[PDB]
RNA sequence: AGGCGGCCGCCCCCUCGCCCGUCACGCACCGCACGUUCGUGGGGAACCUGGCGCUAAACCAUUCGUAGACGACCUGCUUCUGGGUCGGGGUUUCGUACGUAGCAGAGCAGCUCCCUCGCUGCGAUCUAUUGAAAGUCAGCCCUCGACACAAGGGUUUGUC
RNA sequence: GUACCCAUAUCCGCAGCAGGUCUCCAAGGUGAACAGCCUCUGGCAUGUUGGAACAAUGUAGGUAAGGGAAGUCGGCAAGC
């Protein structure tokens, strides 16, 4: 990760972003669900209890 | 891996301004870099040395 | 220097993935024979007629995808090879595939 | 693109370390060339002696995939936070497994205590068990659960 | 005269050559069918080589969002 050389405003740089979600769904295919207790609190109980 | 980010853009003048905007977001994982060794260079007529 | 026995439960579908249709099956024997010699040490794999029936029962495509296996290793005689230990490869059938491991079989 | 030079205090000593004058000799090899030099010249293989020390690394084999036509490249290997094979979970893909029971089921046939949905048999499907069953890294993630393995081999490589 | 081959190996083609050569017998299922596909009686080792990997290019096969011949001398090929 290098430092650029050169420095450039262009209304392209330094911009305060605001972060408001990240999905963190199942990349390993098609994502259904964003955390384990929301998949668990849809799906509700199986054979595993 | 690679994520989405839900993003509000402050960039005026734009359809894109005050709208929710989702762009292809990269992750990388950079453990903190430990300092083993400090080498100097003299500038040379054929470069650095 | 051993007479031991062993049980392995061996996935030859993931050993195998990417082996046309023709080769699938003759494939899944060089893939035991090399996991016997990796396991037990020898280079002498002898494998069973149940074993061949057990592998070539569904044809040279559809391999059954896991094999439950017995390995026996002996001792040779009579004019024996240079190779004095061989891996007598047996099979064991078994119902369920869930929560069988490794057995040491005295 | 550096290694010789300068200062201080001593050391085994030298006052012929140089020019002017006297003395006597050293090969005077009797006419002959390549002679005198920065040379204790450059590097290579060994011989005997003094002191100070040094106690490895590549390549193959094997594994790995972030790489591959073959070579080549990035990797693991300890007996304790080492690696490998199964197993267990997490994720996912398809869509509800065999068996069982039904007062669900187009209907049909048979029996008699003559039956107030009577029973039995055949019967595509359906319902509950069932977001079930099945595969899931071979190029997905975690596992200190069970097994075995581990310094086990071959080739080559030195600077007055 | 009476053996044997009568053939993707006993014939011809320089050869154990995807070439050519005249005949009788012909089962079960699906199926109109001696069509195509799977079996039985009967034969065979994949057709003068095996092992490892699945790179380019190729030879055969199948797909592909939206447009549908706009490519090309021509709907050539492929597909309905
Ligand atoms: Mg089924
Ligand atoms: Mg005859
Ligand atoms: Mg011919
Ligand atoms: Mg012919
Ligand atoms: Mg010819
Ligand atoms: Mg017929
Ligand atoms: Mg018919
Ligand atoms: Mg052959
Ligand atoms: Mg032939
Ligand atoms: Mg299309
Ligand atoms: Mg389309
Ligand atoms: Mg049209
Ligand atoms: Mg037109
Ligand atoms: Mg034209
Ligand atoms: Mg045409
Ligand atoms: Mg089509």
């Amino acid at each position: 990760l290098r430092k650029s050389l050169l420095v450039q405003t262009k209304r392209r740089a330094l911009e305060k972003i605001d972060l408001k979600f990240i999905d963190t769904t199942s990349k390993f295919g098609h994502g259904r669900f964003q955390t384990m207790e929301e998949k668990k609190a849809f799906m509700g109980p199986l054979k595993k209890d | 891996g690679m994520t989405h980010i839900v993003r509000e853009v402050d960039r005026p003048g734009s359809k894109v301004n005050k709208k929710e905007v989702v762009e292809a977001v990269t992750i990388v994982e950079t453990p903190p870099m430990v300092v083993v060794g400090i080498v100097g260079y003299v500038e040379t007529p054929r470069g650095l040395r | 220097n051993e007479v031991v026995t062993r049980e392995y439960t061996i996935n030859i579908h993931k050993r195998i993935h990417g082996v046309g249709f023709k080769k699938r099956a003759p494939r899944a024997l060089k893939e035991i024979r090399k996991f016997a010699m990796k396991e037990m040490g020898t280079p002498d794999v002898r494998i069973d007629t149940r074993l061949n029936k057990a592998v070539w029962a569904k044809g040279i495509r559809n391999v059954p995808y896991r094999i439950r296996v017995r390995l026996s290793r002996k001792r040779n005689e009579d004019e024996d090879s240079p190779n004095k230990l061989y891996t007598l490869v047996t099979y064991v059938p078994v119902t369920t595939f869930k929560n069988l491991q490794t057995v040491n079989v005295d």
